[PDB]
């Protein structure tokens, strides 16, 4: 369960800013994914450096359900990743 | 080959309750203390008490003597329980009584029966003290003489990864993740094969009666990928304090996707090939980890390091 904590901070039509827990131990990456919730395509993906806690995932469609899935890759560990779902 | 993962004392029962948790794939859990009470509070799998006799289940106080003692007075269990494995680990966290004491019995009896016999230990954090320190190293010595690989993870060095302000509960939590990627790391070459699969004959070739060893780990995304993870795992805190080419032989672990080019293991094997000794023994295999995109994990052992 790493991060262990992870929510939408700010909304905007085609946008969402995500926040998650500082990690216990060195983070070297983080890998973020996301897509409509049931869809066709297959999720798009971007990587942030593991010295941060926030993320902005932008291009989005309004009204749609998303599923957005954080992986904390570290050298120290293989926790499994944090999931939660957001309406635009 | 069958796999069996067993906790000795109660940060090995700690571990393996952790590992349980988060799962290794393909393996037996098993967990041996001299506390009975602590062995029922948790899921850590079967549970073996050892030497109800002379501690009635209440533990070892602190002591290695009470530990081996328990462990001896319960060889016959601990066979029947061993019987019928190809690998096992044996995770502890020394300088307690029953880790301490008891791991070398278990590894004994494992070794007696011809299993490939892997401890995983920690060393404790300086500040539990310089009595548990020397505990801890009396019992990796007597530990050493009856493994096949020991494995030894410092304490110490994961505190210089921990973050600030971390609760005392989450530095140990911390030193569970460790141990628990320690074994998948290993295990992993065995039950989630990838392309490149390393026989369980070569995982016996490079770790049988090698003595002490020591691991470190890289991840990377990206084009550069692969030497980035490699570089990573060489320039582990795990692996700092040894000289990669005194080391006898090299196991190497890379978990991949199905995406892994042919350059890409080339670049891997090519950096431990160059680092290592042109006598050791090494064994670089693939794993697969279908939900990886574009990155790769590389995990070393270094073993035979004396
Ligand atoms: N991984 C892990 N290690 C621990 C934990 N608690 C203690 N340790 C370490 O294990 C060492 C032995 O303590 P313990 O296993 O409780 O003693 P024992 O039951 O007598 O073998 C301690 O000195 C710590 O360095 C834990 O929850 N997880």
């Amino acid at each position: 369960s790493v991060p262990t904590k992870l929510e939408v901070v700010a909304a905007t039509p085609t946008s969402l800013l995500i926040s998650w827990d500082a990690p216990a131990v060195t983070v070297s990456y983080y890998r973020i994914t996301y897509g409509e919730t049931g869809g066709n395509s297959p999720v798009q993906e971007f990587t942030v450096p593991g010295s941060k806690s926030t993320a902005t995932i932008s291009g989005l469609s309004p009204g749609v359900d998303y599923t957005i899935t954080v992986y904390a890759r570290s050298a120290y560990h293989r926790r499994s990743p944090i999931s939660i779902n957001y309406r635009t | 080959a069958v796999i069996k993962v067993i906790g000795v004392g109660g940060g090995g029962g700690n571990a393996v309750e952790h590992m349980v948790r988060e799962r290794i794939e393909g393996v037996e859990f098993f967990a041996v203390n001299t506390d009975a009470q602590a062995l029922r509070k948790t899921a850590v799998g079967q549970t073996i008490q050892i030497g109800s006799g002379i501690t009635k289940g209440l533990g070892a106080g602190a002591n290695p003597e009470v530990g081996r003692n328990a462990a001896d007075e319960d060889r016959d269990a601990l066979r029947a329980a061993l019987e019928g494995a190809d690998m096992v680990f044996i995770a502890a966290g020394m300088g307690g009584g029953t880790g301490t004491g008891a791991a070398p019995v278990v590894a004994e009896v494992a070794k007696d029966l011809g299993i490939l016999t892997v401890a995983v230990v920690t060393k404790p954090f300086n500040f539990e003290g310089k009595k548990r320190m020397a505990f801890a190293e009396q019992g990796i010595t007597e530990l050493s003489k009856h493994v096949d690989s020991l494995i030894t993870i410092p304490n110490d060095k994961l505190l210089k990864v921990l973050g600030r302000g971390i609760s005392l509960l989450d530095a140990f939590g911390a030193a569970n993740d460790v141990l628990k990627g320690a074994v998948q790391g290993i295990a992993e070459l065995i039950t989630r094969p990838g392309l490149m699969n390393v026989d369980f004959a070569d995982v016996r070739t490079v770790m049988s009666e090698m003595g002490y060893a020591m691991m470190g780990s890289g991840v990377a995304s990206g084009e550069d990928r692969a030497e980035e993870a490699a570089e990573m795992a060489i320039s582990s805190p795990l692996l700092e304090d040894i000289d990669l080419s005194g080391a006898r032989g090299v196991l190497v672990n890379i978990t991949a996707g199905f995406d892994l080019r042919l350059d890409e293991f080339e670049t891997v094997g090519n950096t431990i090939r160059a680092f290592a000794s042109d006598n050791a023994t090494v064994v670089i295999g693939t794993s697969l980890d279908p939900d990886m995109n574009d990155e790769l994990r590389v995990t070393v052992v270094a073993t035979g390091i004396g």
